[PDB]
């Protein structure tokens, strides 16, 4: 049971004193994908019912805001989304 | 793998890269000893009545008031941000094991009763030429099922060499009860 | 080995040992406690932690209390000294007559007898009841089941079978109560001390002498936790295995509400961390029962006859517990509320009831044919229930009307007043032999009793009583 | 070693160390709470929150403690401090609760003052065993003719009042309470007196107030106490109140007194236990009820007992009440309680809408004790009454053909109808046992067969007044001998003849 | 107090405070968007976090958005100024006729009357209807089921009961619409304004004058989320308890449907994650119905 | 390092063994040198042929109206105590004449009786009934009783199919009777629920179809190039209240080449065997 903030690419920054949290409230990284759902880390500032847009042109609705992630439902197929793909608001 | 495994791998990595190994090792050892000796630092870590700001303030005052690296302070700030401070002990243990495994193994070993300095020397030199690992800090034990012949486990899991009397005997018997 | 309590959840206790763990099924004694609280190990969890089930209540326990491992499972005494005596799950007597001075103790948990050490010989029992002596003959040295809901006469039927078998048995016997009323437990104790099944003598200096008794007693009742209800049948089975292994004798074993053996598991597994099955029952609902039933078997050393009462919740015979239990029985008797509401007692449904000792190679051919003809008649009467309810008997033909008449007559003839019912029925009891039952059924099927009324067969035993009652009713 | 640092920075550190008797709330919701601390807390222990609210230490996890709040989750906050009381959940007992409405924990609500205290017997105690127990060999005068005759209630029994809503359960209960007044006032000896406890669970408060008012009206609170856990009250309190009443009755049981508890709703206790389990995330079962419901009810009902000669000789009956749904008794809870009880009193909406009140059916109502819970005088009559009523129930299917049928069948129908119209009674109007014996004698000696049905009311009333005016000697001789000898029988027949002479009826 | 939103899951809002957490059932006002949003606390979770049920929609909410704690549950205004008006679960009017200028406010979560403050003498209620007073006599402090839809004269039965109880017993009345159709609410309001149950007289400046009426109205509309349909009967019940306790009157209270209260309770329990009971209903069904009906 | 496997051969004939080939008769070890994997891939479309030979059941209504071939998979479904085991035992008993009156192994029919959930008393009674008629020299039995653990109950029918594939592949013929095939699914439910796997409907997993398909697709009639052998299957199912709308009965009816229904109304009316020839098909 681990949170997206606790993965061993971010903790290599936190332990190393890196304070590059200047990544805005607009951009987030995909964390998980499946069955028309995506799960992101970031976008602290996104509204419920808001549209977001992926790297590969597709778009989705953010529905399940959470303390550690954001839940997104996709208007398409999950073959386009993977592995920390950037997601930006509209 | 586990959470403490994750933080321990991250710390072992960064402390091998930038600050140093020995510094963070001593820092974790000091923290673990203060945790197991003070008996109130542990409660300070576990209790939820302590606010995050009081936690960070006391942690920084421990940083300044003790010989302390910045990497360990960042570890503690991360564990507090993610509610993982009780895993300090586990993390420390994980950090402890890797370094001593990198340098030299400790192995278990069994006899019947007290052997002699002569065959003790023979045992250690034979196990040393078998390992080809220049550092070996062993254990002695006494279990008399393996009658007197020196059984042991050089501690890496996939080598339990069962040099014993009763075990070879029973294996041989069960072999020679075969049909024809 | 010493251990510490770390966590308590109802009837479950988590313990922590430092040096060395105990194996599973081992017994542990809690020390900082008023009574003698005993815990039975069930699982291992890591961190040198152990999960256990308590044979009594956990009110008063503390996280830090001390526990001692006995090194072996629960041990119940055995011998001829347990005879004529009550004993709870931990062997402690609750008869208030002294301790049990037995030499040897047996473990509550034993592996079943093997395949080769089994002996399936077909025998019969003389119950004195018409329905079972005719249509569901009981097997000497086999298992028997009484399936029923609440208020259909299981306990009364068991008391009648006790009166009609155990007194006329000679060998030994055991009675286990798993969630039964303490009232009826005391009643059985006093009826046994009356009938001589238990022969208690008060020696001077307050001692006692149960010499002459022919029945042991084990009671874990409704006023007990699940851990103290799911381990009583095993105690009784140990007590009977001592007899039929060492003494070589043939024993009887009456068990009351075996269903609780499952109910306890159902109100324990949730606390043990297990996923529930269909109706909240366990995933181990079949193995936990088979490991109990396979210890009940005739062997080359001795014999266990067994009589189990099986609850049927919500009058649903499709529940997984009775469904599984049906596969383990040599004889069956399913009581019904639709038949009890008609005032027929015993309210046995002779179509859901069955047996393996009904074949012509065990009972004769006249017995076999009479039983099968009765079943045919009752099924032909069942098949007309709908059209009779809607339209009425007038629609029927004359063959069907004759069938209905004989079916109602044989229904009322398959009713018997027991001796233990005299207190709330008044009428004396009627033992009924088998050839008399068979002659009566033969005559009722042939048509030598169609002239008689229908209420002349109610609670009469044989046919001489029925004819005398029809005579007296003619006036 | 370093405690000075924590004492300096936290400013209050040294006080939060003793977590053995004081704890801190962590989470709240669904009547459950989680505490951190309280390592020396016993299971089932009573716990006192910050704002006077109370609870039970139910679960002792490895670090946290799971507590059940005897109240609403608004007097408890995360951060609140929690203390140990040092004792298991307990309630007061003894004389001092008599005539008193109380909550589950002995706290009064009628607004008349506090309640004295014995040593506060515990709540979830274990029942007795087999040796100190004793069989039932004496009655409990309920005051209802059909009950005292055909379905006799003993002293040490556990009999169930089962039936749909608006059938006269509370009415049976309150007549059973009111009938004990004369027996208690006439005796002044607690070995013969029978006290009582009335437990309301999920009941309307106005109804409870009306009950208490009718009992204070009829002076039936000198020997009763009431335990109220109404629909507004929490679920833990509904789960408790039965156990508190049983603990109040255990005092009489162990002190040689005799008593009777009436749990007016057990289905609500079971609903509250189901609630607490589903809110504790436990796995549901049949009808969503967990498996610990049988144990829940049997813990409570197995305490009702007749103590023996060496345990004082006291007693504690029990009259649990159950509401069904469309007369279904093949459900789970009715069968769970029928497998615990020693009898059954059934009540119908058909008979209650027709007008037969008390609507006590007699083919479904039973009693395992039976004649042993009767007196010989009432045995000699209720036997014949039960037999004749069985005959009438049998042959009532063909009553419309009474003209086509023989004189025997018509006589049976007449006698049965007369008895059925004689078993009727008014609300809040019980009857003594001698009066019951006289009335049933009149009924079973054919004195009502020719008499019209509707007249049997005024007939009965007049006869009662007659034997309460002239034949008091007969009444006292019956109440003393507990037997109808030939002399009293002839006197009674003479009185009945004089009454039918001196009185005019429709037939 | 002041807190921040931490996550939003439909109508379930989890909030974080720094100190002095609010009790359960207290009210919280969101700050930073229109359509004033109010959240009723229902559960504590740890980490100084609480869980709340929203009275309106959650679309357009943001994490970190600021929240204020009113320090008490939803407080409805009470008085004779609430007569003839319409009010929502949060006390606001939805009749487009001005604000409720009441001198008082009552919480919607109130303890029921105790055992001492209860009348042991039951008594009928003189309605003025013949079949009612003959064959189904009503009671004071009673609760009367009304099985019937439209095409039967139910609205007219309601208005007649209101008018007769106001004329004879001098008592006021309350009507609660628990998840009702909006056109049905409009029809009922206009029927009241026609039949004289409500007196809405215009004034010169352009305001309205709700003069002597006989019924207040509390409406939880179908478009409102679960939590309003569940706390509307309690709003109307507090509005009636005001008249009972202080004014000392015998009042009425009509409920458009009691099954939608249960629907809303079951929904709220499913959102909060409580394991449903036999037929999907919540496990706090009889308890909540008793909290309602014992007042 | 071994995948779970069992011995095969004629050393099993006349013997009683557990789910893993360990004997429990109490008379001698198992003389078999060749082993076979328990879970295996069924044979494909090409190494098969049509069913043309009959399987003489000994009964009349079966042999006339619900015939059974060599290579078929026919279900025996009914209620409790209806004559399921008796049907199978008569099918076994009818073969001793056919086998005594030949020495052609291509024509002899060997038999396997897998008993899942049964009690040892019942299995001993069956062994006694067969020894009393000399019907054990061509049968074997696989007893995974109730005391026997869940994995043994789960493995017993696959062990029986492994023992039968020796006949199927070696040019010989065989018949296998799975008795209490619902106890297999009970054991799979038990295992998955104690392994914390999530359930489906009736608390079963979703792999029950792939539990029975693996097993029943091993029954087959091979071609003249693969020897010409056969493996017939006669699964047995106990329904409750005649409910064949359930999950396990539905699956097994949907994956079999016929049905033999058995009823209590017909069992008590006087029809024994109580085979309903309307619902029963082939
Ligand atoms: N013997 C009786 N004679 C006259 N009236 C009766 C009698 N019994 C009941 N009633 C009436 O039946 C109604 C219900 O009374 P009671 O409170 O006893 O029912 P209950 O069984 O408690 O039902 P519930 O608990 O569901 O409210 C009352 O109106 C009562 O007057
Ligand atoms: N042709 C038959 N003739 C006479 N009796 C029969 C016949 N067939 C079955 N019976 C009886 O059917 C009963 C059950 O026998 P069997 O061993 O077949 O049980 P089953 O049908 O497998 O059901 P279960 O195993 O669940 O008990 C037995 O009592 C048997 O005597
Ligand atoms: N031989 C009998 N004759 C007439 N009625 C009986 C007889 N036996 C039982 N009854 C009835 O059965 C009921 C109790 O049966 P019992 O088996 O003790 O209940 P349970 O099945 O719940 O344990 C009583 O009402 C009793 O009157």
């Amino acid at each position: 049971k681990i949170s997206p903030s606790e993965m061993s690419r971010l903790l290599e920054e936190r332990i190393a004193g890196w304070k590059t949290q200047t990544s805005t409230e607009e951009v987030g990284r995909v964390v998980s994908v499946g069955d028309g759902i995506a799960r992101l880390f970031g976008l602290e500032g996104v509204q419920a019912g808001e549209l977001v847009e992926f790297q590969n042109g597709m778009t989705g609705m953010a529905l399940n805001l959470e303390t550690d992630n954001v839940g997104v439902v996709i208007f398409g197929d999950d073959r386009s989304v993977l592995e920390g793909d950037s997601v930006k608001r509209t | 793998q586990t959470l403490e495994g994750r933080y321990a791998s991250a710390l072992f990595r960064v402390a091998k890269k930038k600050n140093q190994l020995e510094k963070v090792y001593g820092d974790l050892e000091s923290v673990r000893n203060a945790l197991k000796d003070s008996s109130e630092f542990r409660l300070f870590v576990d209790s939820p009545a302590v606010s995050v700001q009081q936690k960070l303030d006391v942690l920084r005052q421990l940083v300044n008031r003790y010989k302390f690296d910045p990497l360990t302070g960042n570890l503690l700030t991360t564990l507090v941000e993610n509610k993982r401070l009780p895993m300090l002990a586990r993390v420390a243990d994980a950090f402890d094991a890797m370094y001593r495994k990198e340098k030299g193994e400790v192995k278990c070993l069994v006899t019947s009763a007290k052997p002699l300095s002569a065959q003790q020397q023979k045992e250690i030199v034979a196990a040393l030429q078998n390992r080809a690992g220049t550092q070996a800090r062993l254990i002695i034990d006494y279990a008399v099922s393996p009658q007197i012949m020196g059984g042991l486990v050089v501690r890496l899991g996939e080598q339990v060499l069962d040099f014993s009397v009763a075990t070879r005997l029973d294996r041989l018997q069960s072999q020679l009860l075969a049909p024809l | 080995n010493h251990g510490r309590i770390t966590q308590v959840i109802g009837a479950v206790v988590d313990v922590h040992f430092d040096e060395q763990l105990p194996p599973i099924l081992n017994s542990l004694e809690v020390q900082g406690h008023t009574n003698r609280l005993v815990l039975e190990v069930a699982q291992h969890l890591g961190e040198n932690t152990v999960r256990t089930i308590a044979m009594d209540a956990t009110e008063g326990l503390v996280r830090g209390q001390k526990v001692v491992d006995t090194g072996a499972p629960i041990q119940v005494p055995v011998g001829v000294e347990t005879l004529g005596r009550i004993m709870n799950v931990i062997g402690e007597p609750v008869d208030e007559c002294g301790p049990v001075p037995a030499k040897k103790t047996y473990s509550i948990h034993r592996a079943a007898p093997l395949f080769a050490d089994q002996s399936t010989e077909p025998g019969l029992l003389q119950t004195g009841i018409k329905v079972v002596d005719l249509l569901a003959p009981y097997a000497k040295g086999g298992k028997i089941g009484l399936f029923g809901g609440a208020g259909v006469g299981k306990t009364v039927l068991i008391m009648e079978l006790i009166n009609n078998v155990a007194n006329k048995h000679g060998g030994f016997s055991v009675f286990a109560g798993v969630g039964e009323r303490t009232r009826e437990g005391n009643d059985l104790y006093h009826e046994m001390m009356t009938t001589g099944v238990i022969k208690r003598k008060k020696l001077e200096d307050g001692k006692f002498d149960f010499t002459g008794s022919k029945a042991a007693l084990v009671y874990g009742q409704m006023n007990e936790p699940p851990g103290a209800r799911a381990r009583v049948a095993l105690t009784a089975l140990s007590v009977a295995e001592y007899f039929r292994d060492e003494q070589g004798q043939d024993v009887l074993l009456f068990i009351d509400n075996i269903y609780r053996f499952t109910q306890a598991g159902s109100e324990v597994s949730a606390l043990l961390g297990r996923i529930p099955s269909a109706v909240g029952y366990q995933p181990t609902l079949a193995t936990d029962l088979g490991q109990l039933q396979e210890r009940i078997t005739t062997t080359k050393k001795g014999s266990i006859t067994s009589v189990q009462a099986v609850y049927v919740p919500a009058d649903d015979l499709t529940d997984p517990a009775p469904a599984t239990t049906f596969a383990h029985l040599d004889a069956t008797t399913v009581l019904s509320r639709q038949i009890a509401e008609l005032g027929i007692y015993p309210a046995v449904d002779p179509l859901d009831s069955t047996s393996r000792m009904l074949a012509p190679e065990i009972v004769g051919q006249e017995h076999y044919d009479t039983a099968r003809a009765t079943q045919k008649l009752l099924q032909d009467y069942k098949s007309l229930q709908d059209i009779i309810a809607i339209l009425g008997m007038d629609e029927l033909s004359e063959e069907d009307k004759l069938v209905v008449s004989r079916a109602r007559k044989i229904q009322r003839f398959l009713s018997q007043p027991f001796t233990v019912a005299e207190v709330f029925t008044g009428k004396p009891g009627r033992f009924v032999e088998l050839p008399e039952t068979i002659k009566s059924a033969q005559t009722i099927l042939r048509g030598e009793c169609d002239d008689l009324p229908e209420m002349a067969f109610y609670m009469c035993g044989g046919l001489e009583e029925v004819r005398s009652k029809a005579v007296k009713m003619a006036q | 070693e370093m405690s000075r640092l924590l004492e300096e920075r936290i400013a209050g550190w040294k006080t939060q160390t003793s977590t053995e008797e004081v704890g801190r709330v962590v989470s709240v919701g669904d009547g459950i709470a989680r505490l951190f601390g309280l390592e020396g807390v016993q299971a089932g222990e009573l716990v006192e929150f910050q704002n006077g609210m109370t609870g039970m230490a139910l679960n002792l996890e490895t670090d946290n403690v799971g507590v059940v709040i005897f109240g609403d989750d608004r007097s408890v906050l995360e951060g609140d401090s929690v203390k140990r009381t040092g004792r298991i959940v307990d309630v007061p007992i003894g004389p001092g609760l008599l005539g008193r409405v109380v909550d589950a924990l002995g706290n009064p609500i009628d607004g008349k003052g506090p309640i004295p205290a014995k040593e506060r017997r515990r709540v979830e105690l274990k029942a007795p065993g087999i040796i100190p127990r004793k069989s039932v060999h004496e009655p409990m005068m309920t005051g209802l003719k059909c009950v005292d005759a055909l379905v006799p209630v003993g002293r040490g029994q556990r009999e169930l009042i089962i039936g749909d809503r608006q059938t006269g359960k509370t009415a049976v209960a309150v007549d059973a309470i009111i009938n004990q007044k004369e027996i208690n006032d006439s005796t002044d000896d607690e070995s013969k007196k029978l006290y009582c406890i009335y437990v309301a669970v999920g009941q309307k408060r106005s109804t409870v107030a009306q009950i208490v008012k009718a009992l204070e009206q009829r002076d039936a609170m000198k020997y009763t106490t009431v335990v109220a856990a109404t629909a507004s009250e929490a679920a833990p309190l509904q789960f408790l109140a039965p156990y508190s009443g049983c603990a109040m009755g255990e005092w009489f049981r162990d002190s040689g007194r005799h008593c009777v508890i009436i749990y007016d709703d057990l289905s609500k206790q079971a609903t509250a236990y189901r609630q607490m389990s589903l809110l504790l995330r436990r796995p549901p079962g049949r009808e969503a009820y967990p498996g610990d419901v049988f144990y829940l009810h049997s813990r409570l009902l197995e305490r009702a007992a007749k103590m023996g000669d060496k345990s004082g000789g006291g007693s504690l009956t029990a009259l649990p009440v159950i509401e069904t749904q469309a007369g279904d008794v093949s459900a789970y809870i009715p069968t769970n309680v029928i497998s615990i009880t020693d009898g059954q009193i059934f009540l119908e909406t058909e008979l209650f809408y027709k007008g037969i009140r008390p609507a006590i059916n007699v083919g479904l109502s039973v009693s395992r004790v039976g004649s042993a819970a009767q007196v010989k005088a009432m045995k000699q009559v209720a036997g014949t009454m039960k037999l004749e009523l069985a005959q009438y129930r049998e042959v009532a299917a063909f009553a419309q053909f009474g003209s086509d049928l023989d004189a025997s069948t018509r006589q049976l129908l007449t006698r049965g109808t007369a008895l059925t119209e004689l078993l009727k009674q008014r609300q809040y109007s019980p009857m003594k046992n001698s009066v019951q014996v006289c009335v049933l004698y009149c009924g079973v000696k054919g004195y009502l067969d020719p008499l019209d049905p509707k007249e049997i009311s005024r007939f009965e009333s007049l006869f009662i007044d007659y034997i309460n005016a002239n034949h008091q000697d007969i009444l006292k001789t019956i109440e003393t001998e507990k037997e109808l000898s030939e002399k009293t029988e002839a006197k009674l027949r003479a009185a009945v003849d004089e009454f039918v002479a001196m009185n005019e009826f429709k037939k």
